[PDB]
């Protein structure tokens, strides 16, 4: 969170 | 944040990333979130879109027409576009307003509708599903 996938 | 996402909602995000990868895209746009929601298959979002006649095929056709594919797929994590970030931010608020501390697939779909301006919204309108019609369908399926 909040850049890509579950990040 | 993602600690609040249900398992299905987390899977929607992972599926969105891999949809982007398989289209040789290097961002996750709102249209990949839409594809992820359909791919996930089980949740309220998938059921709402299926019940409106919005299929993986129709969405893929429109994404190819609008965005097309890249030449070479990327590896590693594929970053969210600014609009996809906004959709995921809004999904938190949609879930709280519907009385939930968890973010389920329906709240991602509702946040996508709420953002209302990205590729996914263009696709949905092109497929005959106005955003207010999608929102009403989600509410109706939750009312059961
Ligand atoms: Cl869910």
């Amino acid at each position: 969170w909040l850049y890509a996938l579950l990040l | 944040a993602f600690e609040r996402f249900t398992d299905r909602a987390r899977r929607v995000v992972v599926l969105a990333q891999e949809e982007a990868r398989m289209l040789n895209h290097n961002y996750i746009g709102t249209e990949h979130i839409l594809l992820g929601l359909i791919h996930e298959g089980e949740g309220v979002a998938a059921k709402s879109l299926e019940s409106l006649g919005i299929s993986l095929e129709g969405v893929r056709s429109q994404v190819e027409e609008i965005i097309g594919q890249g030449q070479q797929a990327p590896s590693g994590h594929i970053p969210f576009t600014p609009r996809a970030k906004k959709v995921l931010e809004l999904s938190l608020r949609e879930a709280l307003q519907l009385g939930h501390n968890y973010i389920g697939t329906e709240h991602i779909l509702l946040g996508l509708i709420r953002e209302g301006e990205g590729v996914a919204a263009q696709v949905l309108v092109k497929l005959g599903a106005e955003l207010t019609r999608v929102r009403q369908q989600v509410i109706q399926l939750l009312s059961g």
